[PDB]
RNA sequence: AAACUCCAGUUGACACAAAAUAGACUACGAAAGUGGCUUUAACAUAUCUGAACACACAAUAGCUAAGACCCAAACUGGGAUUAGAUACCCCACUAUGCUUAGCCCUAAACCUCAACAGUUAAAUCAACAAAACUGCUCGCCAGAACACUACGAGCCACAGCUUAAAACUCAAA
C-alpha cells in the first residue's frame, strides 16, 4: 500500500524566533546601540523582560555597556541626551 | 529530624566548656606531667633498643631529642 | 628549551610558498605574535616527531603521555610565577598522577616505547610506596636511632671478627 | 595577538595631537608591535569629568590604534600610557574582530 | 587564502616611514561606529 | 559627582503642573527600582537573607504568572449555559 | 536625653574600603566559593571504583607578625527605659571584616540524595521528603544515654582539632 504515512521531519516547522540583535555584532564603541537598552533617567540597564533580548545578547549588551562606561565612552548615571530620539525598542513606558 | 538530640548535644557541649574553664589551671599541670612521662617512656624505649642491640651506651653523637615539649 | 619565537605556527607550516612572503607576514605568522598555547602545540609536535613511530597517531598511549607532559610543563611554568594558585597546583598534581598511570600502563604493555618515552621526555619512572602512613616525630627519631644502632653493631662485629 | 588601543587624548591643537599620536605609535613599535591602522573617532565631550596628571578634563579626542603585538608588550605599553601626560585614558583590549561571531538558531 | 589575504593587507600597515603621513591623514578623517536597531531588527545608520 | 548635572533623574514641568511632574518622577524612580534600592540600603541585609528573599520573589512571580495564565485560559468556558435544562 | 557645634548646606579636589542596575539570568569551579573594567597565564584523565591518617585543598570565626583605616562592629564607656535592664533603642569607639607572609582545619561544609552503568517494565509505592528500581565498587551502621566525653596516639593546634571507649542505669529511645 502506497497511502501509508512516511517517516519525515515536520515540513511545516516554523523557524525559531530570533531577537532583534540576532546575527549582529555588539561593540562597546557603538554607544548609540547600547544606549537603547538603558533607562533615559537613571542609566540603569534594562532586564530581558524589557529589552526582549535572548540570554546571549543580553549578556553581550551588559558586558559592552560596562566596558564602555568604564573606558570613557558612555555615561553611567543617565542616557546620553544625543540618543534620546532613537527608535524605542524596549517595552517600558513611564507615561512621560 | 529529632531536634532534641541537637539540643542535648548543645547542653552537653556547653556543660563541657564550662568544666574546662573552671578546671583550666589544673588541666595544664596534668598535661605537662603527662608529656614529661611520655618523653621519659620514649627515652626508655630508645634505651631498651640500644641495650638489647649490645651497646653499653648510646651510639656516638646520639642525643634523644625532646619531641613532645612545645 | 622553548622553540624559537621566529618559528612558524603549526597551522601555517605546510602552506605552499610560506618562504616567499614578506618578513612582516613571517612575524605575523610566528610564535612571537601568539599566545603560549601555540608554543605548546609546537612543543608537542616536536616531541611527537622525536619519539613516537607514527607522529600522526594522537590516540596512542605514547601520544597521550607526550601531550600531558607538555601540559604538566605548562602548569609548572605557571606555578613558578603563581605560587598561591591552589587550583593550578591541584591541576599539576592530578596531571602528574594521570601521567604516572599512563606510564604504568605503557610499561606493562610496550616496554620499548616506554623506554623511548622515558628517555625523550626526561621522565624518571618511580615505583609507588608500598605503605602510606604518617612519619611522625616519634617514628622518625626511632628509625634514625635504629639505623645508628645497626651501624654501631656492625662496627663492633667487624672488630670482633 | 591582535589588540585595539582605545585612546582618549587631551583636547589639543593639531601639531600637539600629531606629536602625541606619533609618540604613542613609536612606543608601540618599540615594544615589538606591527601597527595595522589608526582611526580617529573625533573630538567630543567626555561622558564624565576625568582627572589625570593633576588636570581635569571635560573634552577629549578619541582614537583607535589596531596592532599586532607579543603578549609581553601589553603590560609594558600600559605602563607607558600611565606616564604620558597627553593621554587622559588609554585601554588595550583584545581586538573585537578576532572574537568569533557564533551563529544562533533562535530562542529555544 | 589566509596567507594571501594577510599579504595584501600588510601593504597598508603603518611603518616607520609613513607614520607622519598616516597620522596626518587620520587626523584629517573621521570614523563612526554608531548605529541603532529598530523594533523590526533593522539597522539605521547615522 | 563627576557627571553633568540636571540630566539624570530630571523632569520638566508642563504648564506649571508641578504635582504631575513630581508624581511622574516618583513613577520613574519606582519603575527603575531606585526607591526600593534606597529603602533597602538603610540597614545592612545579610547575604543569606538577600539570597532567600530573591529566591522567594522569583518563585512567587513565576507562580502568580502561571496561576493567572490558568485562570485566563479557563475564563473562556465562563459564559451562558448553552444546554440549559439538560 | 546625651553627643557635635574644628557644626550644617551648595561647589570643587579626593581610597590598600566594597563592587546599584544587568540578574525575572542559573553560569563557572572538586568542594569551599565565585556576580566592577582590562590584559597575561589558565580550568587533569580517550574504561570505572579507589583513603579520618597518604598528597593537595577547604566559608565564617580565631592565632602570629608588619601595614591600611571610609564604613560596620563582638567587647568597653555615656544617654534613656525598666520593679530591676551593664539586653532590646540612641551616641562614641576597639579586637575583627581589608593587604602581605605564615598558621588553625571547623560549619544546617545540606540537594540533609556516595561514585560509575543501566531500566521505565513490573506489585508504582510503609509514611513524608525528592517517581520506583537494577548491576558494580568504596565508605559507614547494628537499642537509648553515658559521649562532638575519658584514656591512648597524631597534629605549628596548648580552654584546640581528628580518632574514640568502658563502668553504672533504663525498657524503652
Ligand atoms: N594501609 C596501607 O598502607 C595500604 C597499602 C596497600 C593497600 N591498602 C589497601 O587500602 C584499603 C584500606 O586499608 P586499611 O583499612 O587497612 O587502612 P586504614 O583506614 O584502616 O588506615 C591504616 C593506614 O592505611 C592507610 N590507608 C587507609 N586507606 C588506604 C588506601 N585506600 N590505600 C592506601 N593506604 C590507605 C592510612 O593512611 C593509614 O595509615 C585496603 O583495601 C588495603 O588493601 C592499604
Ligand atoms: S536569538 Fe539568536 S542571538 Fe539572540
Ligand atoms: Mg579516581
Ligand atoms: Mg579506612
Ligand atoms: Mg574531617
Ligand atoms: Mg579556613
Ligand atoms: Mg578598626
Ligand atoms: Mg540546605
Ligand atoms: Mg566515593
Ligand atoms: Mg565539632
Ligand atoms: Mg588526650
Ligand atoms: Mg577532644
Amino acid at each position: 500500500n502506497e497511502d501509508l504515512p512516511i517517516s519525515m521531519e515536520n515540513p511545516y516547522k516554523e523557524p525559531l524566533k530570533k531577537c532583534i540583535l540576532c546575527g549582529k555584532h555588539v561593540d562597546y564603541k557603538n554607544v548609540q546601540l547600547l544606549s537603547q537598552f538603558v533607562s533615559p533617567f537613571t542609566g540603569c540597564i534594562y532586564g530581558r523582560h524589557i529589552t526582549g533580548l535572548c540570554g546571549k545578547k543580553q549578556k553581550e549588551i551588559t558586558k559592552a555597556i560596562k566596558r564602555a562606561q568604564i573606558m570613557g565612552f558612555m555615561p553611567v548615571t543617565y542616557k546620553d541626551p544625543a540618543y534620546l530620539k532613537d527608535p524605542k525598542v524596549c517595552n517600558i513606558r513611564y507615561r512621560e | 529530624k529529632n531536634v532534641l538530640k541537637i539540643r542535648r548535644r548543645k547542653m552537653n557541649h556547653h556543660k563541657y566548656r564550662k568544666l574546662v574553664k573552671k578546671t583550666r589551671f589544673l588541666r595544664r599541670k596534668v598535661q605537662e606531667g603527662r608529656l614529661r612521662r611520655k618523653q621519659i617512656k620514649f627515652e626508655k624505649d630508645l634505651r631498651r633498643i640500644w641495650l638489647k642491640a649490645g651497646l653499653k651506651e648510646a651510639p656516638e653523637g646520639w642525643q634523644t631529642p625532646k619531641i613532645y615539649l612545645r | 628549551d622553548d622553540p624559537p619565537p621566529s618559528t612558524l605556527l603549526k597551522d601555517y607550516q605546510n602552506v605552499p610558498g610560506i618562504e616567499k612572503v614578506d618578513d612582516v607576514v613571517k612575524r605575523l605568522l610566528s610564535l612571537e605574535m601568539a599566545n603560549k598555547k601555540e608554543m605548546l602545540k609546537i612543543k608537542q609536535e616536536q616531541f611527537m616527531k622525536k619519539i613516537v613511530a607514527n607522529p600522526e597517531d594522537t590516540r596512542s598511549l605514547e601520544a597521550r603521555i607526550i601531550a600531558l607532559s607538555v601540559k604538566i610543563r605548562s602548569y609548572e611554568e605557571h606555578l613558578e610565577k603563581h605560587r598561591k594558585d591552589k587550583a593550578h597546583k591541584r591541576y599539576l598534581l592530578m596531571s602528574i598522577d594521570q601521567r604516572k598511570k599512563m606510564l604504568k600502563n605503557l610499561r606493562n604493555t610496550n616496554y620499548d616505547v616506554f623506554e623511548k618515552i622515558c628517555w625523550g621526555l626526561g621522565i624518571e619512572y618511580t615505583f609507588p610506596p608500598l605503605y602510606y602512613r604518617r612519619a611522625h616525630r616519634r617514628f622518625v627519631t626511632k628509625k634514625a636511632l635504629c639505623i645508628r644502632v645497626f651501624q654501631e653493631t656492625q662496627k663492633l662485629k667487624k672488630r670482633r671478627r | 595577538p591582535r589588540y585595539e588601543l582605545a585612546l582618549i587624548l587631551k583636547a589639543m591643537q593639531r601639531p600637539e595631537t600629531a606629536a602625541t599620536l606619533k609618540r604613542t605609535i613609536e612606543a608601540l613599535m618599540d615594544r615589538g608591535a606591527i601597527v595595522r591602522d589608526l582611526e580617529n573617532l573625533g573630538e567630543r565631550a567626555l561622558p564624565y569629568r576625568i582627572s589625570a596628571h593633576s588636570q581635569q578634563h571635560n573634552r577629549g579626542g578619541y582614537f583607535l590604534v589596531d596592532f599586532y603585538a607579543p603578549t609581553a608588550a601589553v603590560e609594558s605599553m600600559v605602563e607607558h600610557l600611565s606616564r604620558d601626560i597627553d593621554v587622559i585614558r588609554g585601554n588595550i583590549v583584545k581586538h573585537p574582530l578576532t572574537q568569533e561571531l557564533k551563529e544562533c538558531e533562535g530562542i529555544v | 587564502r589566509e596567507v594571501l589575504q594577510l599579504q595584501e593587507e600588510v601593504k597598508n600597515f603603518i611603518t616607520r616611514e609613513n607614520l607622519e603621513a598616516r597620522v596626518e591623514a587620520a587626523l584629517d578623517s573621521r570614523k563612526n561606529y554608531n548605529w541603532a536597531i529598530t523594533r523590526e531588527g533593522l539597522v539605521v545608520r547615522p | 559627582a563627576k557627571h553633568l548635572k540636571f540630566i539624570a533623574r530630571t523632569v520638566m514641568v508642563q504648564e506649571g503642573n508641578v504635582e504631575s511632574a513630581y508624581r511622574t518622577l516618583n513613577r520613574i524612580l519606582t519603575m527603575d527600582g531606585l526607591i526600593e534600592d534606597i529603602k533597602h540600603r538603610r540597614y545592612y541585609e545579610k547575604p543569606c537573607r538577600r539570597r532567600q528573599r530573591e529566591s522567594y520573589e522569583r518563585c512567587r512571580r513565576i507562580y502568580n504568572m502561571e496561576m493567572a495564565r490558568k485562570i485566563n485560559f479557563l475564563m473562556r468556558k465562563n459564559r451562558a449555559d448553552p444546554w440549559q435544562g439538560c
